RNA sequence: AGCCAGGAUGUUGGCUUAGAAGCAGCCAUCAUUUAAAGAAAGCGUAAUAGCUCACUGGUCGAGUCGGCCUGCGCGGAAGAU
């Protein structure tokens, strides 16, 4: 049960995680192809949170997520790092209906939070990012 | 290290040690490192002293000597006899009486000051005590 | 002040929500693990249920000035209480089905009515429906 | 083990003892930390 | 605020202060005004404790001597040279 | 103090890097849910899983922490018939 095979994308990640996957029977090629198909409909350069399930039945269970907030930069700020010193620099601002998109997106997985709340709290790791608002 | 640019004669008698310092307060700093035996300073256990404290602390704050070597000390050259007259000046040393402030810091929390202070304290030859700046 | 303020602010917050708070169920909060409470601490936020655990001795002082002299009788050990301020009713059917369900603590007891509810009469809780049935 | 006539805790796991008379440090950690006072 | 209890000092000079200064007291001398001064006597500890507050220094403080309570200001203070004690204290009468 | 439980979400923060997920390094260190929980105190690891600390509730039931002044002791302390 750990977090690997982002980038869905990418097909047969090996490079990236390697001999990590390796302690698990799973056949990395056949798996990967099979969950490019239930969703290629994502952009290429989007990660997947996803888990390698493993018990004594040997039964795979994953359930998708949201890609992270972070990759979630080309959509409104267009940019592709943020700042090597955050908040010592500017590259773009976000607009207040951009995150709130994020924000039903995300609903589903923010483990507490109430719509604003949830909308105050992402806005907070734009800022931490160096992201602006208003 | 610390000695006087010029002097009004070359050597100095013995003298005493005698009776309490003068200048038992911190004056310009914040804390102060106070003596409490006495003893002589020499040129190189103030500025020994000096590098301790100011490493600690990094070259942050301020920190103020109360103490100037001006007492020059003579010794005469490896196996000589007796007279001949006196020896030639090797070191300068301050005469220290107890209650003398030493050394002063300012711009420097109080802990970080502690610790400076104690490096420094451990080159001493006398025994030393912490000193904070007191209203009156 | 500090802490002791802070704690005699504790039993404040407790206190005028014991005031706004119209029936009680009372159960236990122990070998859980807290990621799984987030079922139903969203349904109590949903369903305008508070919930919150003071100290045998901050809740011993905190309901002398409230209407639940009722509830004193099961005051031992680790005590959750959640409140409903609103849709009163609907909190021991939303007990029962966690606990019956994940073979843990039962239920403690109830608050209503201005008595004592006992662990085996929490059904009429339970089944009892919503405020809106006039119509 | 290190003998000194200075002995004292060089991390949070060592502790003062007293043994024979003589201070030791022990250390559950740091089996280098183990000193004597001598 | 602060309220020092004092007593009149009976024996004054080099040995009464030191013997003064070995029975855990120390004198003190309240002048100012058109009246005689007067050396009193403080017990250490309490004083001690009194001065570590820096308002000690600022506001009007009280002694009280023989039932009698004056308000004074704290003039001057004589410390020991390395002992975090006190030697001798002046009181302006206020 | 000991013992029990928890130590979460955004999120693998941004940059960097083959990888850098609290834990090589650089910058930032906010926001929620909270009873609490650091953009992480130490171990870990090719990178992560994993251990544990801060932090919080429970148990226990009365003292408990660290300075200051001071009396007497301890170590520091090895030589030759
Ligand atoms: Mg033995
Ligand atoms: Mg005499
Ligand atoms: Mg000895
Ligand atoms: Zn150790």
């Amino acid at each position: 049960y750990v977090k690997l095979q982002v980038a869905a994308g990418m097909a047969n990640p090996s490079p990236p995680v390697g001999p990590a996957l390796g302690q698990q029977g799973v056949n990395i090629m056949e798996f990967c192809k099979a969950f490019n198909a239930k969703t290629d409909s994502i952009e290429k350069g989007l990660p997947i949170p996803v888990v390698i399930t493993v018990y004594a039945d040997r039964s795979f269970t994953f359930v998708t997520k949201t890609p992270p907030a972070a990759v979630l930069l080309k959509k409104a700020a267009g940019i592709k790092s943020g700042s090597g010193k955050p908040n010592k620099d500017k590259v773009g601002k976000i607009s207040r209906a951009q995150l709130q998109e994020i924000a039903q997106t995300k609903a589903a997985d923010m483990t507490g939070a109430d719509i604003e709340a949830m909308t105050r709290s992402i806005e907070g790791t734009a800022r931490s990012m160096g992201l602006v608002v208003e | 290290m610390l000695q006087p640019k010029r002097t009004k004669f070359r050597k100095m008698h013995k003298g005493r040690n005698r009776g309490l310092a003068q200048g038992t307060d911190v004056s310009f700093g914040s804390f102060g490192l106070k003596a409490v035996g006495r003893g002589r300073l020499t040129a190189r256990q103030i500025e020994a002293a000096r590098r301790a404290m100011t490493r600690a602390v990094k070259r942050q704050g301020k920190i103020w000597i109360r103490v100037f070597p001006d007492k020059p000390i003579t010794e005469k050259p490896l196996a000589v006899r007796m007279g001949k007259g006196k020896g030639n000046v090797e070191y300068w040393v301050a005469l220290i009486q107890p209650g003398k402030v030493l050394y002063e810091m300012d711009g420097v929390p109080e802990e970080l000051a502690r610790e400076a202070f104690k490096l420094a304290a451990a080159k001493l030859p006398i025994k030393t005590t912490f000193v904070t700046k007191t209203v009156m | 002040a500090l802490n002791l303020q802070d704690k005699q602010a504790i039993v404040a917050e407790v206190s005028e929500v014991a005031k706004g708070a119209l029936s009680a169920v009372v159960a236990d909060s122990r070998g859980v693990t807290v990621d799984k409470m987030t079922e139903l601490r969203k349904a109590g936020r949903e369903a305008g249920v508070y919930m919150r655990v003071v100290r045998n001795t901050l809740l011993r002082r905190a309901v002398e000035g409230t209407p639940f002299e009722c509830l004193k009788d099961a005051f031992v050990g680790p005590t959750l209480i959640a409140y409903s301020m609103e849709h009163p009713g609907a909190a021991a059917r939303l007990f029962k089905e966690f606990a019956k369900a994940n073979a843990k603590f039962e239920v403690k007891a109830a608050a209503f009515e201005g008595e004592l509810i006992p662990a085996s009469q929490i059904d009429r809780l339970a089944t009892l429906p919503t405020y809106e049935e006039a119509i | 083990m290190k003998v000194r006539a200075s002995v004292k805790k060089l991390c949070r796991n060592c502790k003062i003892v007293k043994r024979d008379g003589v201070i030791r440090v022990i250390c559950s950690a740091e089996p280098k930390h183990k000193q004597r006072q001598g | 605020m602060f309220t020092i209890n004092a007593e009149v000092r009976k024996e004054q000079g080099k040995g009464a202060s030191r013997r003064l200064r070995a029975a855990n007291k120390f004198p003190a001398i309240i002048y100012g005004g058109k009246e005689a001064p007067l050396a009193i006597e403080l017990d250490h500890d309490k004083v001690m404790n009194m001065q570590a507050k820096a308002e000690f220094y600022s506001e009007v403080l009280t002694i009280v001597v023989d039932g009698k309570e004056i308000k004074v200001k704290a003039q001057d203070v004589q410390r020991h040279p390395y002992k975090p004690k006190l030697q001798h204290i002046d009181f302006v009468r206020a």
